[PDB]
């Protein structure tokens, strides 16, 4: 039995991929928000009650409970909560979500186990949504996702206007790198897509997807990051405990301008902040930015509380001259919606952790797994599934199988080993199939090619 | 998302398509009875869940209305055909509808007479149908709240109310083939008392069998099994972790002091009259009768002959406060009612503290002031539906006290209303008959189900 | 602040003895019945006030409780001692306390047989009492609202109502003397028509003056004293403003629609059995008896005999949605009931759209959720007391329907119930007899005012 | 016929004092606040609705409708308000209130030439300061009300240590001024009355209630304020709009020490006020009081919002050494109970405009007219009503009057001339008597001894 607990923003994606596979799940949230969201979610029930006390626990601390991840919006207690877990029933397995971040500099005897925390392993917010640092050290990288175990990954990059991608021809990129087996997937081109056959990359819009085992993925990524010129100059707008710590992380690298509506905070920051120049205003007015030389900014990053003010402020510094432009987006809706030509990266900090922690753990496997992205598309990793010919797709060849418009399939994972798919491999049972839609409307459509006739 | 509901239609009376085996299998069995027709429904009705069965919208709000509204509907018409194929109970097109509905429905109300001598294949799929419909109501009114009238699973629960429904239908035809019944009769009267039905299959009822016992047996179970089911639920969970958890909730201690009030007014009353010659005979009937029509179950050992008329008066009015809110039948259910006396409480308590702050407090836990409106609102949907179902029977020219008592026992699926009515429906108007069936519909679904559907604003 | 009261209820028994004197005078010009009585009450009465009045003291929500129970109760002992002291209709203390609180509280129940042949002091002082208790009523729901359900002045229309009450019976009168009423008659009906009262001169009621013309006048100051008094005002402040400033309050249009609507069911159903030959008697016996009945008047045109049973039954049952909130006599009032169905409507229309702010809208104007809370703390109170009123009368030995019938008779301040007590209340049960007046006390406080001093948190 | 404006700060005071008059009274205040306490705590009619809207006024009447009364927190929109009502509904008695001030001071040659629109008659609230001038010269004057149309004025002195009150037996101060016809009415003296005649004044904090006619109390006042050395510091502990144009009618005659808690609301008045000295901070702590010299001052006028805050702070500032302490209380119950001696005068704004206005106002004769005070004490103006034996007390001597206990008569108005009524009282009197008591609660007795014998 899986238990998972807080109000936590993450926690509701923890409880949505993780359903299934002979493990029954529980949410425990905390009161109010943690009522209504443990009201809406689909399967497994919610108690309604503080993390910490013990009464609430009983439930699952001794009845044969598999996995403990307690997640919450606070630290402090959330500790007291995993000790109190562990010292008043068994709890063997526990997982704790604290963005301290001050405990994460010293594991030291309580992480340990020894007191205090006892639990096998911790998630941070902080450091897992600083990846935005390697969004920002990986020019022209809109995204990442992975499929499998760690084998194949699929990146979305961009094709700036002076880089080496400009005007050369596709076959020019496979040829630069004869060593590397890789798979072009899509390209959407002014957000719509295109047939890649050997094209030539168009300057002002074009995005490249790749397919193809992590090893080459993270080598042509070096290859970029070598032919790219790097990134000078970067602009935030949010105040927040992410845009101080990355402001710390980045100044040392970069110049960095920091903007903020709160001039306590603000003064917080210029003392906290060296190298930092921090400003006090609103992230909307033109009369700062363009003040603040804004056509000449590389990379805009908003990190405000409100996910609107971080759309509208970065949609503004994409028009008046940012390279760059990414926000953070807290509601889903949102994230499928504006993470266009306009905002070159969106970055929920639920996925940001679900996906590098849960593509790791358990492999999940559903006849359509799919990994959540904007635009029209989507990318899927199918399970073949059904007896040799039995099954609509098993047995035949990549070639034959009638597909749904858009998609295509990039890479064939067979257990340990990774083949870039062709028309001349055939399917076999028990397959990883690495696909990608270009309307993702056509999800269902592909479950139905991969769900067998019925027993 | 109108219009994709037909898969489940096909889905659902495939299953009931299903269910028709059983009984067919009783009728070879004795080996009599006319169970072609129960073959052939088979066949039909499995044919139209295949006509009509193409996956549309499936997954890992107003639709739900049109869902349980059909799911009454059309397995009532579905049902309607064993009667209409058959033979020996050979009845109209609309006494087959009503036999099927009310059946299915749990309102007692029947239209054939002569149940004794009748195919034991028919009058078994009836007291079936009174079983389906009796599932069919807990897992619709515990699993469905958007009119519901620390928290578990879905399908974990939709289960556990199923076991608790076979072990009672199982601990009470044990009881009462041991009180000397048939064990055919023993199962087709667990059927309908667990149920909280009110069908036999002899035209007496529970007048046929003159058995202290299976009384006091039929008292216990129809207590037991008018009872919130959720509240037997933790007397099934990891076994028996109180006996007086029952007690403690509010609804129950409100229902026993109902039950026995009402009891020993009846009591006391059939002795003014000197109604029945022995005491220890006018406390057994008035137990069994107050327990059966209070607890809209519809049983009856007499035919009231002796009874003062206020007796069968009062225990129609009563059949109003009926089965608790977690359980089969009722009309407005008990909780409304200790809602109400709450309320007035309440508005008494503000005789001398204006400013202070009342709120409605059951069992300890503060009630949101929506669902206390609705409450009313339910009030009110059920006196307006009363009156113009009662005007529909006299406008059609059937008796008007006589429309009155039917219409007290179809809205409150009971179903034996007293006057020209008890106990056959044969002689009732043909419209008044078809008006009946849509006021028994009524009396399921809490009446707003159904009159959501009339109203302009739904479509 | 208990004993400030005195000097209140030492003025009002003063002014009472003043009115008994307006009696004893008419007693005197007619030259029959005895009046020796009515002017020793008037010296005991004057006596009592003194020697309770003693020297007023300071002048200052609970007082007004004990203030209008306390007037309602010693008015009525009032009444009570000149009946006890006469001889022409000699009559237990009992009988006596009846009588007067039936003609003082409006109920028109009566348990003195041989009205006609009966001095014309006794039953002119029964009228005049019934005329005075409309004063008090009208006086104090409408100049007395805080927890009684735009201020003007108080005491202008403490008079402005008084005036519209005179300006009524007396055109009513005046129209029986134009119908061939005896004057003495035409005042007497006119001070029973207008108070809503139920009361007569003759043991027949309104059959004695069985006159086309007088149904006709009945009916139709019945609607108009059934009609909101605050609503008169409209067309009488600054001459006739307008004449159909009625129909905009939605109050008025639920009265004309449940008249309109029990008249023709109950003309309709007097049709399909042919109970009366001619349909221009059936109109106008139903349409009286509706408007009588269902106003809570309580007069009667006719013994029910060729009526069918339904009828007689629906007109008691109608007696409870009795007149509107401001006008004299009354169960629970049309408004509560057009809240009722309001509040259903809404539950109605926010089960389509759930997440939908409605709001109950009266003419225009939203209605505060206690104003809405009370009418149905009202509502469970008024079941609660009707409950225990009718297991009372019936521990007392009294028949069961026929306590059904008195309760519903008392508590609606009707007052004539079918059945055992059908006509006279004389052969009543004597404890039965003092339930009755503690119901119509009841009935009159608006089941509130009376309840709230029983509660031990009051002292 | 009487209308007065919503919501009101002080209307709704001035709603019940008004209501004397035997013509239709008639306030409607501005919308919940009139109607649901208006109509709790008042008497007669009333209204709604946002102001200044037309549609609300006509309820007034305006059909030659005697009052009009513009209750205004603002006055841009009371001008216009009683501008619509006379053009529109034409009400010919118009008052208004302007708190501009730049209006207030150039209303004198604009509101006095006709053209002005339709509020000739004005009603300042914020002109009650100059009563608290008067109160800080008169070193030890704490009230003064007038009776019959300000002829005769009953006076609550102070004496303290040091003055030339001290010491000096009643009889001095009898002799001290031959000339003057006055009448001690009571002594308070630590709480308790005393029986004045022939006794020596003790220092501590004595109160003397003088009664006489208007010239006398007009001299004596001037004389005590000759003999007694001027105040020269003090202390205000409000911010308000009341407390700042205070402190600017002060600041140029004596030493200002002003105190507020919001830093940005004492930095404008630092801006706008010169010559005061304005804090910062709360004015409860005792560690800015001392360090402020707080034994030093002389009056300490206590002007918050809040009334219990007053009351506290100035107790402590009298504990603590100053010499005379004002409030500023918005809740007569509060008055009625804290302000003897420890607190010497609370500025009601309600009574301050009142007490003056209802002696002008006619007629105010009653069996019992009310001037209330501080504390249990009364000074009532009875008027003897009957023939010359029908009423208990007309024709009779004081003497041979059963007053209640504690009652002492002060005066005794015939006409334009005022009697002190020594001993055996000759007397004209159908005419009006000047009484005092000393527990308010034997009120309604005096008026049974004034009220005849009921017809
Ligand atoms: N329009 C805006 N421009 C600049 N900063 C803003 C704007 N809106 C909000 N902020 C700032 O975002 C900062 C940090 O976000 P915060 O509220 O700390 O996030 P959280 O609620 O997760 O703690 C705050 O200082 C807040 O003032
Ligand atoms: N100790 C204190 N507590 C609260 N308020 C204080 C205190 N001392 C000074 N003040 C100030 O009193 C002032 C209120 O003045 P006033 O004009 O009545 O407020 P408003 O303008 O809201 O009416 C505010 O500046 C408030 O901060």
């Amino acid at each position: 039995k899986i238990i998972i607990l807080g109000a936590g923003q993450v926690g509701g994606t923890l409880a949505e991929n993780l359903v299934g596979e002979n493990n029954d799940i529980t949410i425990v949230d905390n009161n109010a928000d943690r009522l209504r969201e443990l009201q809406d979610k689909y399967d497994l029930r919610v108690v309604n009650g503080h993390a910490s006390h013990p009464d609430v626990l009983h439930e699952a601390g001794a009845q044969d409970a598999d996995m403990l991840v307690a997640v919450t919006n606070t630290d402090e207690t959330n500790m007291a909560a995993c000790q109190v877990a562990f010292t008043l029933f068994n709890t063997p397995n526990r997982v704790a979500r604290i963005r301290s971040p001050e405990y994460l500099a010293e594991k030291e005897a309580l992480f340990k186990s020894g007191a205090i925390p006892v639990d096998h392993l911790i998630a941070p917010e902080e450091l897992v949504t600083s990846y935005i640092e390697r969004l920002i050290q990986y020019p022209g990288a809109l995204q990442v996702v992975s499929f499998a175990e760690q084998k194949v990954s699929l990146v979305a990059v961009k094709a700036y206007y002076g880089g080496p991608l400009v005007g050369n021809a596709l076959s020019a990129l496979r040829e630069h790198m004869p060593h590397i087996d890789t798979r072009v997937a899509a390209i959407f081109r002014q957000g719509r897509p295109i047939r890649p056959q050997g094209t030539t990359i168009i300057e002002a819009d074009d995005e490249v997807f790749f397919v193809a085992a992590s090893n080459h993925i993270r080598s042509v990524m070096s290859e970029l990051q070598r032919l790219e010129k790097p990134y000078r100059r970067i602009m935030i707008v949010g105040g927040g405990n992410i845009g101080a710590s990355l402001a710390k992380r980045l100044e040392q690298t970069y110049s960095v301008k920091l903007i903020e509506r709160d001039y306590q905070r603000a003064e917080k920051l210029s003392e906290q902040l060296e190298n930092t120049i921090v400003f006090c205003g609103d992230a909307a007015d033109q009369e700062l930015l363009t003040e603040e030389n804004i056509d000449q900014v590389d990379v805009f990053i908003a990190l405000t509380n409100e996910d609107e003010t971080n759309i509208m402020s970065a949609m503004l510094a994409k028009r008046m001259g940012a390279k760059k432009v990414m926000v953070l987006i807290q509601r889903g809706a949102y994230v499928d919606l504006v993470q266009g030509g306009v905002i070159d990266v969106a970055i929920s900090p639920q996925q940001a952790t679900i996906s590098a922690l849960l593509t790791h753990v358990r492999r999940a496997d559903i006849v359509n797994v799919s990994s959540l992205r904007r635009g029209a598309a989507e990318a899927i990793e199918a399970v073949a599934h059904g007896d040799e010919t039995t099954s609509k797709v098993v047995g035949r060849a990549i070639g034959d199988i009638k597909l749904p418009p858009g998609t295509t399939i990039g890479a064939v994972v067979r257990g340990e080993e990774v083949l870039i798919a062709h028309d001349r491999t055939v399917i076999e049972q028990d397959d990883h199939v690495v696909m990608f839609l270009v309307d993702k409307k056509y999800v269902p459509d592909v479950e139905a090619l991969f769900q067998p006739s019925p027993f | 998302q109108f219009r994709s509901i037909i898969r489940i239609v096909g889905l659902l009376l495939a299953l009931f398509s299903v269910t028709m085996l059983a009984p067919a299998l009783v009728a070879l069995l004795y080996r009599d009875g006319a169970g072609v027709p129960f073959v052939t429904t088979f066949f039909v009705l499995l044919f139209c869940g295949a006509m009509c069965w193409f996956p549309n919208r499936r997954h890992k709000s107003r639709d739900g209305f049109l869902i349980v509204v059909l799911f009454w509907t059309v397995l009532g018409s579905a049902g309607s055909l064993p009667f209409l194929i058959a033979d020996n109970p050979n009845i109209s097109v609309t006494d087959a509808f009503f036999e099927s509905f009310s059946a299915l429905t749990t309102t007692g109300a029947t239209v054939i007479v002569g149940l004794d001598e009748l195919p034991k294949a028919i009058l078994f799929y009836r007291q079936f149908l009174q079983w389906f419909g009796g599932m069919g109501i807990i897992v619709l009114a515990v699993a469905i709240l958007p009119v519901l009238g620390m928290t578990p699973r879905i399908a974990e629960t939709a289960k556990a109310l199923w076991y608790i429904y076979l072990s009672l239908t199982i601990a009470c035809a044990v009881a009462f083939w041991l009180a000397g019944m048939t064990p055919f009769d023993a199962i087709s009267h667990s059927f309908s008392t667990i149920a909280i039905g009110g069908f036999s299959t002899h035209d007496a009822s529970m007048g046929y069998f003159d058995s202290y016992a299976i009384n006091l047996i039929t008292v216990v179970f129809l207590l037991i099994s008018a009872c919130n089911f959720t509240l037997h639920f933790a007397a099934f969970a990891s076994g028996g972790v109180h006996p007086k958890y029952y007690w403690k909730d509010p609804e129950f201690r409100a229902f026993i002091f109902i039950q026995v009030l009402l009891f020993l007014v009846c009591f006391l009353l059939l002795l003014k009259h000197h109604s029945y010659t022995s005491p220890y005979d006018a406390f057994d009937q008035a137990l069994f009768q107050t327990v059966s029509i209070s607890t809209t179950a519809g049983f009856t050992t007499t035919g009231f002959a002796d009874w003062p008329l206020f007796l069968p008066v009062l225990l129609l009015f009563s059949s109003f406060i009926g089965g608790c809110a977690g359980s089969t039948g009722g009309g407005m259910k008990v909780i409304r009612i200790l809602l109400l006396t709450l309320q007035g409480a309440r508005e008494l308590k503000r005789l001398v503290h204006p400013r202070a702050v009342y709120t409605i407090k059951v069992g300890g836990s503060a009630l949101p002031q929506r669902v206390v409106d609705a409450v009313w609102g339910f009030f009110s949907a059920y006196a307006l539906v009363f009156v113009v179902c009662m005007l529909g029977l006299i406008a059609t020219g059937m008796d008007e006290l006589s429309a009155f008592s039917a219409v007290a026992a179809t809205l409150n699926n009971l179903g034996p209303g007293l006057g020209e009515v008890a106990l056959h429906f044969g002689d009732v108007n043909d419209k008044a008959k078809w008006v009946l069936i849509v006021s028994m519909l009524f009396g399921r679904l809490e009446i707003f189900t159904l009159l959501i559907l009339l109203t302009p604003t739904f479509w």
